[PDB]
């Protein structure tokens, strides 16, 4: 997204005000931005169905992962995300 | 290294020794960068059993120095240690 | 178990006073030190041509620090902030606030390469793989302020270089 | 709407809030003002036109992020624009003693400051400080001091609050007035006008000027007044180059270089201008009002012409000059 | 105690007072040495405002080993081992003057 | 002799750069001419060259390529064009091409890569990702 | 140097970085040494000495050289030790001193080399035994690679 | 105990250890005030500031005790202590292959007596002590700054002396010199507090 | 027009000639020094581009100060630079030139070379390898080949 | 199985590890006679 001033917004939730001298940084040089907003990709993720009541989600990868963590899915409505990931899963109805 | 024979004679004899036998520039024998996935070992501690860490707790081994004597509240000459042995000349090469 | 270097007499025999003397007089052993560097006239020069060709680098390499990724996209960063304490510069400055969705993430991730000394004991701290310092050695600047690397920058260095980074990870993470 | 509030203790690394555009700041008076900003802690965009790498010497004088380089063009007024947007002060220095080929008196001394002033009111910025020459007049027949003044006048129309600033024959290091005099050697003797006895000069110093356009930026109530910097003492020009020749050890010997393509040595407008005595006006304020203490002349004669000693004066003999005659 | 050099308060004046000359003749030397914009007076004024700093002290102890502090940079400056910029330091200039009026104090900060 | 090979392959030198043209381009672009297996090209133009019979070091080099990125890089060779995936070929992190062992894809890996933009207009300028702190009061709009 | 460059190849192959490596951590090594690497280092010792007697053509016998160094810093040796010298200093001067003979760390008792010893306590004997100290530190390095032990590279 | 963690002690070297500490200190009761023996066999002597060289003198030129290399001498700043500095002299006998710790206590004012006499080494170490401690030492050939600034003020090494310092140097172009201005960092030196609320060793404890 | 073209050819041909022959002095001051003479070594041979270590500063182009800048060696460093002749720039190595580095928070380290002088071109790294120093003086070269100083002459 | 950088069965081979500077030029009588007769023949 881009701010009414026309800086970019980062996925940080910042942009230099209109009052903000510190906009003039960017005055003939570009403000670096990343492009691949985080919250939206694992949005993008499914959420796995797992008939199990806990399952272990290391990240994929064992030792490339993260700590392995066992999530609990009793809770209907919500869906157990990952600590780490932030994969979501579920159980099947 | 791909040099011409005469190349080579030249260059040998000038050193005085066969450069050709040992060459500093590396060219094959150099290990392969891509190598096989390693598996390196566990330590003597990965046990199951009779691994309590109180029979190898050698940081909470340590103790306070031990006070010989202090000022606060026929015996023989004693040396630091016993005096040090005459190193002897090398067997390999005596003289360089 | 101790060697005399030097410590050898000089034998007074004629012919070998004479060969001293020889040595002296026709500068042998100076003929023999210049026949050496012309020798090494003729070897071939170790130069590489930069920078057409690289030198020889090990997948344990370190360099540009990058913040990389979990494979789905999100990032590896937990805001642990381990990373910040265990860096011996104070190099590293993290703020995290608790997200939209509700996950630890950082708000600032700032580290000035400028006083980075580039030990790696960052990476080597973080528990999800997320700082890496990469493989790019090529990164000099031309004013000071570039090399202090925002969030944005360590990302943004992490997807360029995520390919190579993950190879060397995947290639070394055995040993580590 | 870019008000900053003033936090720290004034040093490197303070903040000062003064996002500054200082116009020109690749010259004699401009190293010195953005030192000052500088060492205060205040963000001084830099607008350039030479080489960058001439402008490597105000680098150093800000902390990191505080010294902002952008190329400006004196006929692009989107150039100010850009330039002058986030500033909440402007100070105009852009002046040559000799006109160019692409740029003349009327252009460096009206059409430029004209189109600074005229921008930044637009863009809102809160004071602009303009350097005029004390000696410059409407109708005085020198186009340098002639045109300074038409530009000043345009300044307050565009820019109604501005604080103009009229310095008289700044004198330091890298100045044009005193090393001027110390570089006759060129010019045979000492060429002088009727042997420069009928100019008296009152030569400010340059540090002075550039504390005082900082002073005038922080004073409330200096928006909108023409101050004009005059310096602690008036020297007969004669008397004066006496002294300048003094104390640089130089043989006293009282006695084309417009065509010059590079830089010329001199010019006629100079030349008129050396030999024009200084004016003096007690209507206007002064150094005293933003509360500098003019230092005198004296003091820093040396450090200036020192460097300018032939063989064995800065050392072994080292004469002391007296003080020479002020026409007081 | 051991006193460092002198056992009471008048011996250790007697040191200042050596020291004290030693620093006055030496500042003629130092502005041509160095190259000084300073005046030879201001200078001695500096010399002087330096030992009136520390003119508070009554154990002869401390007296001691200020003077062997003073004579440390008189070698110093005296040998050259010095810079001109370090016999500047004295002469704070850069640094801007920080106000003693408490409205002002105000103004400027926070500064306590 | 062994010297008139060595004169031959020279001739055959200039020959495998593609004539005189391209043997004198080598030699000005590269100050290099010596030949080599095309290993492969990456899609910036840049292609890579792999000769066993060299010493460790040169082995494996890289003629970068004439427009990369909309900059001319004919004469300006600079050593960050090479591709993230190369550079462990190049760099002798690895002994295998990409070409033989592609990396592994994902989508948040960049699609072109930039050589180092430091003193270009699209260079990086630091800034603070966080936001204001300390919100201040807003005075009444209204008057009393 | 660039034999010297070849063995900072071998400090970045096995930490990363090739002249700070931070590998030597209280506790032992930080990793293992990555396969491959101890071959390497076989092959750059066996021709390492050839390297240091092309050193030796061109100084050791240079009568310049000689002129440079003999008798040039003559040290006594009671000299040197009140002067608190060590290392080299004191074995230029003859004093048969060597942490790793009189005060063995980690594993050098259980390798085997000579330390040279001046006779002169000039410049040219310290240059020689600095040399002599390359020549042995080869023996040594032989002896490693031949007995590097498996097991952990870090305290358990 | 055993095992490859803990580190093998050998018992040996501790009892030669001790048995010349008690050899020292009957030498020399007049200045010998305490004789520790470290765990890790490092003996260390106690001396009263007033014995530095008698006490160096005996362990340099007695027969058995022939330390003539002066190792190592530094100063640990305790200001919990009215002597709050401590001089601690590292020796070495080549001739018995064994090392010794002479530690004296001293004020920021009491001189100390300089054993540049006993080892010509002291020179530079006691000059070092001086600058970054402020430890005086008396009847010094030449005690000045070694490692400072020329023109630096104050002792850096003492713990109450800031890390970043008070002074910092920039060039500046209108006094066209090196100045040095007040210390203002743009990032300040985030203090860590990182020690545990639980005590870790028993056997150091301090009874209340 | 022509007076612009014959302008910016001799400008060109003026930037060829220093970047070609850029003569850097060895201001080692630190770690990075050795990483310095590597660059200089063999492998490297940064005299292959023209830059010849220069041992006079009278007659260097650019000063690569490599290594912590103490407060002590200050202003040495600031002397040393304004006796350069003049086109004179800077290149700062290691992260302690750059901005202090490992000793940031030292009480006798200046934050950073860039205070005392103007840096032209920073090489990262602690130390940084002899290519990326290598590759920062041909980032100078092309720097200065994007120099364009008879031309702003001419155009102004 | 443990699959760490270990010494090769047998281990490696030797390593030279003494100067080898070896000896050449003819002897001092030798060298003399002829640098003298290459002057005699000159002189002739
Ligand atoms: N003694 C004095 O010098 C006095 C001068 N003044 C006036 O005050 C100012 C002081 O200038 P000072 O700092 O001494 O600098 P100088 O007069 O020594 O050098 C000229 C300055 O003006 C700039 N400049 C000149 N012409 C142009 C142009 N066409 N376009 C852009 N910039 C231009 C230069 O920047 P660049 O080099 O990049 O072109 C530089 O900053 C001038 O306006 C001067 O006329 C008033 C009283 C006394
Ligand atoms: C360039 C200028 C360089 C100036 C350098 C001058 C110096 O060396 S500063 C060190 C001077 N310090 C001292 O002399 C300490 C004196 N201590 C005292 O207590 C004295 O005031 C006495 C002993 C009370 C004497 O006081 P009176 O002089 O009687 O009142
Ligand atoms: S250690 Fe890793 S997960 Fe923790 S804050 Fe640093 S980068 Fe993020
Ligand atoms: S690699 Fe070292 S210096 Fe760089 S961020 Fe990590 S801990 Fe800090
Ligand atoms: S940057 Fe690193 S290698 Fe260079 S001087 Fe500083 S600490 Fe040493």
């Amino acid at each position: 997204r881009t701010s009414p001033t026309g800086e970019k917004v980062t996925h940080t939730g910042q942009a230099y005000d209109d009052g903000d001298y510190r906009r003039v940084r960017f005055s003939d040089r570009q403000k670096e931005v990343n492009e691949n907003f985080a919250i939206d990709l694992i949005a993008e993720q499914p959420v796995s169905e797992v008939g199990s009541r806990v399952i272990s989600c290391d990240g994929g990868g064992g030792a490339l992962g993260h700590p392995r963590v066992y999530i609990n899915l009793d809770k209907e409505t919500k869906t157990g995300t990952c600590g780490y990931c932030g994969l979501q899963f579920r159980q099947p109805h | 290294a791909s040099a011409t024979r005469v190349i080579q004679l030249l260059r040998n004899w000038a050193s005085g020794r066969d450069l050709q036998a040992k060459l500093q520039l590396r060219y094959q024998e150099i290990s392969k960068r891509t190598q096989p996935p390693p598996k390196l070992p566990v330590g003597p501690s990965h046990k199951l059993s009779n691994n309590y860490y109180c029979t190898r707790d050698g940081r909470r081994e340590a103790m306070p120095p031990s006070i010989v004597m202090s000022s606060q509240k026929e015996k023989k000459a004693v040396t630091p240690a016993p005096p040090i042995k005459r190193w002897e000349l090398s067997k390999d090469q005596p003289y360089l | 178990t101790y060697k005399f270097v030097n410590m050898r007499e000089p034998s007074m025999d004629m012919k070998s006073v004479t060969d001293r003397a020889a040595q002296t007089l026709l500068w042998t052993e100076l003929v023999r030190g210049l026949g050496m560097t012309l020798s090494y006239l003729f070897r071939e020069p170790a130069t590489i041509n930069y920078p057409f060709e690289k030198g020889p680098l090990s997948p344990r390499f370190r360099g540009e620090h990058a913040l990389r990724r979990y494979p789905s996209g999100e990032e590896r960063c937990i805001a642990c902030k381990l990373c910040e304490a265990v860096c011996p510069a104070q190099a590293i400055t993290i703020e995290a606030e608790p997200r939209a969705d509700g996950s630890r993430r950082t708000t600032r991730y700032d580290i000035d390469m400028t006083k980075c000394i580039y030990c790696g004991f960052c990476q080597e701290a973080c528990p999800v793989d997320a700082i890496v310092e990469g493989p790019n050695f090529e990164f000099s600047t031309e004013t000071h302020e570039e090399l202090l690397y925002n969030k944005e920058k360590l990302l943004n260095n992490g997807d360029k270089w995520e390919a190579e980074i993950a190879a060397n990870i995947q290639a070394d993470y055995l040993y580590r | 709407h870019h008000a900053l509030i003033p936090h720290g203790k004034g040093g490197r690394s303070s903040v000062s809030g003064i996002v500054a555009t200082v116009f020109g700041a690749t010259g004699f008076l401009g190293r010195y003002v953005v030192n000052h900003l500088g060492r205060m802690g205040s963000q001084v965009i830099v607008p350039y036109r030479c080489e960058p790498y001439d402008t490597m010497h105000l680098r150093p004088m800000g902390d990191l992020g505080q010294i902002i380089f952008m190329e400006w063009n004196g006929k692009d007024k989107d150039s100010i624009r850009k330039v002058v947007e986030h500033s909440n002060v402007v100070i105009n220095l852009v002046g040559r003693e000799w006109e160019t080929k692409n740029f003349d008196f009327e252009d460096v001394f009206v059409k430029i400051p004209h189109a600074i002033a005229q921008v930044s009111k637009e863009a809102g910025v809160e004071k602009l400080i303009h350097i005029s020459h004390l000696n410059a007049d409407i109708k005085s027949p020198s186009r340098y001091l002639r045109s300074k003044a038409v530009g000043e006048k345009e300044v307050r129309a565009a820019f109604p609050e501005a604080t103009i600033i009229k310095p008289s024959d700044i004198f330091g290091r890298e100045d044009r007035f005193l090393n001027y005099f110390a570089s006759m050697r060129w010019f045979g003797g000492v060429p002088l006008i009727s042997l420069g006895k009928e100019t008296v000069k009152q030569p400010v110093y340059i540090v002075d000027v550039s504390k005082g356009i900082i002073n005038a930026i922080k004073d409330p109530d200096a928006k909108g007044k023409t101050f004009a910097f005059v310096g602690p003492n008036r020297y007969l020009l004669f008397d004066l180059v006496q002294y300048i020749f003094a104390v640089a050890y130089r043989p006293f010997l009282p006695y084309l270089f417009e065509v010059s393509p590079f830089e010329p040595w001199t010019t006629r407008d100079k030349v008129e201008r050396v030999h024009m005595s200084d004016m003096t006006l007690p209507h206007l304020p002064g150094l005293e009002d933003l509360g500098i203490q003019a230092t005198p002349l004296e003091l820093k004669a040396i450090e200036v012409l020192r460097r300018h000693r032939t063989y064995r004066w800065l050392t072994s003999e080292m004469e002391d000059v007296k003080p020479a005659k002020t026409v007081n | 105690v051991k006193p460092i050099f002198s056992r009471d308060m008048n011996e250790a004046k007697r040191r200042v007072r050596e020291l004290y000359r030693a620093w006055y003749r030496e500042v003629p030397n130092t502005v041509h040495l160095f190259q000084l914009d300073i005046s030879v007076k201001q200078g001695r004024d500096k010399v002087r405002e330096m030992f009136m700093k520390n003119a508070h002290v009554t154990d002869p102890r401390v007296v001691d080993l200020l003077v062997i502090k003073g004579k440390m940079e008189l070698e110093e400056t005296i040998n050259v081992w010095k810079q001109r910029t370090h016999i500047m330091r004295f002469f704070h200039e850069t640094e801007a003057p920080r106000p003693t009026d408490f409205l002002s104090k105000f103004y400027v900060g926070h500064d306590p | 002799m062994e010297l008139v090979q060595v004169l031959r392959r020279g001739l055959q030198q200039v020959s495998g750069h593609g004539g005189l043209r391209g043997y004198l381009r080598v030699l000005f672009r590269a100050n290099d001419v010596r030949v080599g297996t095309l290993v492969g090209e990456d899609k910036y133009g840049n292609k890579y060259y792999e000769d066993n019979k060299q010493f460790f070091g040169r082995h494996r080099w890289v003629i970068y390529t004439t427009e990369m990125n909309g900059r001319d890089t004919f004469w300006d060779v600079d050593g960050s064009m090479v591709p993230p995936e190369w550079h462990r070929w190049l760099h002798c992190m690895t002994d295998d091409p990409p070409t033989t062992k592609p990396p592994t894809a994902r989508k948040y890996i960049w699609t072109n890569h930039k050589f180092n933009v430091s003193g270009t207009p699209q260079q990086y300028v630091p800034y603070s990702t966080t936001r204001k702190k300390i919100q201040e009061w807003v005075p009444p709009s209204t008057p009393y | 140097f660039e034999e010297r460059e070849k063995m900072f190849e071998f400090y970045e192959r096995v930490s990363g970085a090739r002249m700070h490596a931070a590998y030597i951590r209280p506790g032992g090594v930080h990793q293992d040494l990555p396969l491959g690497l101890l071959d390497d280092i076989y092959e750059f010792s066996k021709n390492f000495s050839f390297r240091i007697d092309e050193l030796e053509e061109m100084l050791t016998n240079n009568r310049i050289w000689r002129n440079r160094t003999v008798d040039i810093g003559v040290v006594t040796a009671e000299d040197a030790l009140n002067y608190g010298f060590s290392g080299v200093m004191l074995r230029g001067s003859g004093i048969q001193w060597d942490l790793r003979k009189t005060q063995p760390y980690d594993v050098y008792d259980q390798v085997e080399f000579d330390v040279p010893i001046g006779s002169r306590g000039d410049c040219y004997d310290r240059y020689l035994c600095r040399v002599e100290e390359m020549r042995q530190s080869l023996r040594i390095i032989s002896q490693c690679l031949n007995k590097m032990p498996p097991g952990e590279i870090k305290v358990d | 105990d055993t095992r490859p963690t803990i580190r093998p002690r050998n018992d040996v070297v501790h009892k030669q250890l001790s048995a010349f500490g008690q050899y020292v200190a009957e030498i020399l009761p007049k200045y010998v005030q305490q004789v520790q023996v470290s765990c890790f066999n490092e003996l260390e002597i106690f001396i009263h500031p007033d014995g530095v060289i008698p006490v160096l003198t005996f362990l340099r030129d007695h027969t058995n005790a022939q330390f003539k290399s002066l190792a190592d001498l530094t100063a640990v700043d305790v200001p919990t202590r009215q002597n709050r500095f401590e001089i601690v002299y590292n020796l070495l006998s080549l001739r018995f292959n064994s090392r010794i710790r002479v530690k004296t206590y001293t004020d920021e004012l009491t001189p100390i007596e300089s054993s540049v006499t006993v080892y010509k080494a002291a020179n530079w170490y006691e000059r070092e002590i001086w600058d970054m401690f402020g430890v005086f030492f008396a009847n010094h050939p030449d005690l000045r700054r070694i490692l400072t600034d020329y023109g630096f003020e104050g002792h850096p090494f003492r713990k109450d002396f800031p890390l970043s310092g008070y002074v910092e140097l920039r060039y500046d172009d209108e006094v066209k010199r090196v100045v040095a201005e007040p210390v203002e960092l743009a990032q300040e030196f985030r203090k860590f507090d990182l020690n545990s609320p639980w005590e870790a060793f028993p056997a150091y404890r301090q009874p209340p | 027009s022509r007076g612009e073209y014959v302008v910016a050819k001799l400008d060109d041909l003026v930037n060829w000639a220093r970047r070609s022959s850029l003569w850097p002095m060895t201001f080692g001051l630190a770690c990075c020094a050795v990483e310095m003479m590597h660059m200089a070594a063999p492998r490297y041979d940064m005299d292959r581009f023209g830059v010849v270590f220069r041992a006079s500063p009278r007659q260097s182009d650019v000063m690569i100060v490599a290594g912590t800048l103490t407060n002590k060696m200050a202003p040495a460093l600031r002397k040393v630079y304004d006796q350069m002749p003049e086109p004179r720039y800077v290149v700062s190595m290691g992260s302690c030139a750059n901005g202090g580095g490992y000793y940031h928070y030292s009480y006798s380290v200046v934050r950073g070379c860039d205070r005392i002088v103007p840096v032209d071109i920073y090489v990262p790294g602690c130390p940084p390898t002899a290519e990326a120093l290598l590759y920062g003086i041909l980032q100078l070269q092309r720097k200065i080949k994007r120099e364009k100083r008879l031309r702003i002459w001419y155009r102004r | 199985k443990v699959k760490q950088d270990m010494p090769p069965p047998g281990g490696y081979g030797p390593i030279d590890y003494k100067r080898n500077l070896p000896r050449r030029g003819l002897s001092g009588y030798s060298m003399f006679a002829v640098g003298i007769g290459t002057l005699l023949f000159g002189y002739w």
